[PDB]
């Protein structure tokens, strides 16, 4: 569904804005995550061109 | 920022009441356990050597 | 500027090198002249 | 301002030690004064108005 | 922040940080004095639920209330919520530059 | 389990009501804690469990689905297979203060003769610590000769000249001890006995006492030195470390004549040797400051210890039951700044001081001289650490007595009290009843929602009067680029002294002296310089645009 | 009006009679409008149909 293909995404600051918070959160920080922008949402968040 | 001494540990609430219980899987402890050592109402070996 | 953001836990000594000072007292402001 | 002290020292001014913050009439509005009232509190001197 | 009148304004957070620091000096001062361990046992439950509640008020223990009857909020709920800097892409950001 | 079937109806349902996660729990759930962390149990792997049955709105659709799900729902079906609550902080405390029989009546006296003969062990293992009675003795020579007040010595002993002439007799007792050096066998025995009628000071005893725990400490520090440079080190057997070095500790004999004894482990000891050597000429010394054989001074600390323990371990029974009475009395002080638990924290720490600070020798009934401590400590608290910005005690009293006579009034005058009348009836200066008025009340909340449709708070209409207009500082970029191009428009000397001397483009600024003597000159030149550059800059011509910077 | 009952019969005799005419606050009044003045500004209470 579109509702359980959206929770997939691989950029947790993207999943992060519209999830969950903090189990986006303990998850990323757990496994060490390293999220190169490469969304529209991401460069939204942090102010570059999407 | 700044920074407080804690005088004795204290357990990151997010890494404890998450329900995977990250300190569960890790340790292999269900989370009724874990909590039972935290609140200080049993004793849990680290050593039982000999 | 920079690439990428990483996250991940945060060790004791990561934290005391964050901090510029240890905050050891409660208290706030001076309730007469407002000086920290 | 380093540069300011030049400037007053060449004209001669006097900085002052007030600053108003006086209340003026909205941006857009014109209309005529039909009423004051003055409320002074129990211990100030009325001025010659109130 | 001092608002007008010679009344303060202040965000929750600091209520907190306050609740963490006394039970922590105290803490200490009783493992100066070696109390006897029933005492210190509760006050480190004590700490521990200061911490709890300022890193995420409410998760576990019925948050702690202040003053205005209301939970007061804490580092997981800037964040969180609707209301905190994540999903103020919901609708935020006043703009310069514009008119109506 | 029922539990499961209700998790079930829920996701068949798509959503649970109150009466549904109410029917379907354990029948033996008493405390509402457990209910509350289950509905959150469930909650955190849907569905999300509200308080009524409540079409054609689409609700969330499975936010919470997750793996989640399946850990959530075992943990549900361990709920069911024990119980707790283990939810409220309070709630262990309570039990705890239960389990503790509230049971020592006349117990106490007993107890409290148990501390007096378990603090007195100590006293006996004091006694043999020459150096302290050694240190007391100069204290007496200090003391009488004016360095500090002669009450330093004793908080009361067992009249001046009578206490200083019994110091003089301990003196000449003591150099009789010292002088003979087995001979002071019995001497300085019997010194002990007649230094035994003495009561110290709390710092001077407690300071003595813990520098003959430094000392035997030290003494200690070389026996480790000893110990794991060799036992744990070198590999010196247990055994033979109890049997050489155990009994001498000072002589050549046990270390010196454990690398001679040719054993495997003997001829080992080489390496480490050196520092084994210095040990024993570093506890040799000391034992010439302590005038003691180590074993001897490690028994009376070890006795020291003993007696210390016992006291402690009958502190805490002492202090047990006052708990109780701390949580009676605490019950009172409620919704002034403080939860309970931290009220009865304070009374607790309170008790203990009075506990450390009871005597039974005066027929006093232990619920009245310690419930006084109690409350002392849980006001003094409530009042040092109950607000944001912390108010003085004393304000704190002014403030509640204009409230009360505040109150008195309005009940009086049938009104408010005008605080011109307020000052009338307190003694007070008119200005200081407005400042007092106006300390008290405590700070809003930021985060206090107010009535817009946005949903805002008070902290988003706050604005910041810090900031530094944007029209500001492009008036201060063209104020700069005027100034320079002014600057360029006079003669070269002018300019140079110029921005020296009001600091234009530079760092610190410098004086007529300092840029007199910067290119050559005296500081008069100088100023004429200035003056001349001043005068210049004032004509018209060259003055037009600062002018307009002025806007005058 | 306070009476203290005297502690012997029936049930305490009344010995004791005070009579005070105490303060108990302010009641707003409905100006003939039907509006209330509760701040400086006219206020209406609404009908609640429960
Ligand atoms: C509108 C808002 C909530 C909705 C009611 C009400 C609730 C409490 C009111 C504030 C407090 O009284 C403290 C303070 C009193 C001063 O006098 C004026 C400023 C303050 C901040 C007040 C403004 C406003 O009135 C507040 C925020
Ligand atoms: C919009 C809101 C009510 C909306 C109906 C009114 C009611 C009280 C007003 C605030 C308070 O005065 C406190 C503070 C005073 C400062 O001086 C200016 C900012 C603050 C926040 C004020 C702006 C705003 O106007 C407030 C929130």
């Amino acid at each position: 569904g579109i509702t359980k293909a959206s929770l997939a995404t691989e950029s947790f600051i993207s999943a992060a804005s519209f999830q969950e918070t903090t189990r986006v959160l303990t998850e990323a920080a757990v496994a060490g995550k390293r999220d190169e922008l490469r969304g529209l949402k991401e460069n939204v968040i942090v102010g570059r061109l999407i | 920022m700044g920074h407080i001494e804690l005088a004795s540990p204290t357990a990151h609430i997010w890494f404890l009441k998450s329900l995977p219980s990250r300190i569960g899987l890790l340790l292999d402890m269900p989370l009724r356990d874990i909590e039972r050592v935290l609140y200080f109402e049993s004793y849990v070996v680290i050593e039982g050597g000999m | 500027e920079f690439d990428a953001i990483k996250i991940a836990l945060a060790s004791p000594d990561m934290i005391r090198s964050w901090s510029f000072g240890e905050v050891k007292k409660p208290e706030t402001i001076n309730y007469r002249t407002f000086k920290p | 301002t380093p540069e300011e002290k030049l400037l007053r020292a060449i004209f001669g001014e006097k900085a002052s030690d007030v600053k108003d913050s006086s209340l003026r009439v909205p941006n857009g509005v014109s209309g005529t004064v039909i009423d004051v009232q003055v409320f002074t509190r129990d211990g100030v001197e009325k001025d010659k108005r109130a | 922040v001092p608002l007008d009148g010679g009344r303060f304004a202040t965000s929750d957070l600091n209520d907190l940080y306050r609740r963490v620091i006394n039970r922590n000096n105290r803490l200490k001062r009783l493992l100066d004095l070696a109390a006897p361990d029933i005492i210190v046992r509760n006050e480190k439950r004590m700490l521990q639920e200061a911490v709890d509640a300022l890193l995420d008020n409410g998760r576990r223990g019925r948050a702690i209330t202040g003053s205005n009857k209301r939970p007061l909020k804490s580092l997981a709920d800037m964040i969180k919520g609707k209301q905190g800097r994540f999903r103020q892409n919901l609708l935020g950001k006043r703009v310069d530059y514009s008119g109506r | 389990s029922q539990l499961k079937l209700l998790v079930t109806r829920g996701k068949e349902q798509g959503y649970l009501t109150y009466a549904e996660v109410n029917d379907h729990l354990p029948e033996d759930i008493v405390d509402s804690d457990q209910i509350e962390d289950i509905i959150q149990m469930i909650n955190d792997m849907g569905i999300q469990v509200m308080e009524e049955a409540p079409d054609d709105l689409m609700l969330a659709e499975n936010t919470a689905d997750e793996d989640a799900a399946e850990a959530a729902a075992q943990v549900l079906s361990s709920v069911e297979s024990e119980i707790g609550r283990t939810t409220d902080p309070v709630r262990m405390y309570m039990r705890e203060m239960g389990t503790v029989e509230l049971l020592t009546r006349e117990g106490e006296i007993d107890i409290a003769k148990r501390i007096e003969d378990g603090i007195n062990q100590v006293q006996c293992s004091v006694a043999e610590y020459p150096e302290a009675i050694t240190y007391l003795l100069e204290q007496y020579d200090r003391v009488e000769a004016e360095e500090a007040r002669l009450s330093d010595l004793i908080t009361g002993f067992v009249d001046p000249e009578l206490a200083r002439e019994k110091f003089a007799e301990l003196r000449a007792q003591y150099v009789v001890t010292r002088d003979t050096i087995a001979t002071a066998q019995e001497e300085i025995l019997k010194l002990s006995e007649v230094f035994k009628q003495f009561r110290l000071v709390p710092k001077q005893f407690d300071y003595l006492v813990n520098s003959m725990r430094v000392m035997m400490d030290r003494v200690r520090t070389q026996e480790r030195l000893i110990m794991k440079l060799c036992v744990e080190q070198c590999k010196m057997p247990k055994k033979n470390f109890i049997t050489l070095f155990t009994g001498n500790e000072t002589s050549d004999t046990w270390f010196n004549a454990a690398i001679a004894m040719n054993k495997p482990w003997s001829e080992k000891l080489h390496d480490v040797s050196e520092e084994v050597h210095r040990a024993l000429q570093k506890l040799q010394q000391i034992e010439e400051e302590t005038g003691l054989t180590i074993e001897q001074v490690k028994d009376i600390n070890r006795r020291m210890s003993i007696g210390e323990a016992k006291a402690r371990r009958a502190k805490k029974e002492m202090v047990e039951a006052n708990l109780r009475l701390v949580i009676s009395i605490a019950k009172k002080y409620t919704n002034r700044g403080l939860q309970f638990l931290d009220l009865i924290q304070e009374g607790n720490i309170g008790l203990m001081k009075a506990v450390d600070k009871f005597e039974y020798r005066r027929g006093y009934k232990f619920s009245t001289y310690a419930t006084w401590w109690i409350r002392q400590a849980i006001t003094r608290s409530i009042a040092d650490q109950a607000r944001t910005i912390r108010i003085p005690v004393h304000m704190i009293e002014t403030i509640n007595k204009l409230n009360r006579i505040s109150r008195q009034m309005l009940q009086e005058m049938g009104r408010e009290p005008t605080p011109e009348e307020l000052a009338e009836r307190m003694l007070m200066p008119e200005d200081k009843i407005r400042k007092v008025l106006k300390i008290a009340k405590e700070p809003i909340s930021m985060e206090t929602p107010i009535g817009d449709d946005e949903d805002s708070h008070l902290g988003d209409f706050i604005e910041d009067t810090t900031l530094e207009l944007p029209l500001d500082s492009a008036t201060t970029e063209s104020l700069r680029a005027a100034t320079h191009d002014v600057l360029a428009g006079l003669t070269a000397r002018e300019a140079k002294v110029l921005r020296m001397r009001f600091g234009i483009d530079m760092n610190t600024d410098y004086t007529l002296e300092e840029v007199g003597k910067q290119f050559d000159v005296t500081r008069e030149r100088i100023r004429q310089i200035e003056a001349k550059a001043l005068r210049k800059l004032r004509h018209p011509s060259r003055s037009e645009v600062l002018r307009s910077f002025l806007d005058d | 009006r306070l009476v203290i009952y005297e502690r012997e019969a029936p049930e305490g005799t009344v010995k004791d009679i005070k009579e005070q005419e105490v303060y108990m606050g302010e009641i707003p009044l409905m100006t003939d409008n039907g509006t209330f003045v509760i701040n400086g500004t006219e206020r209406v209470i609404v009908s609640q149909l429960h």
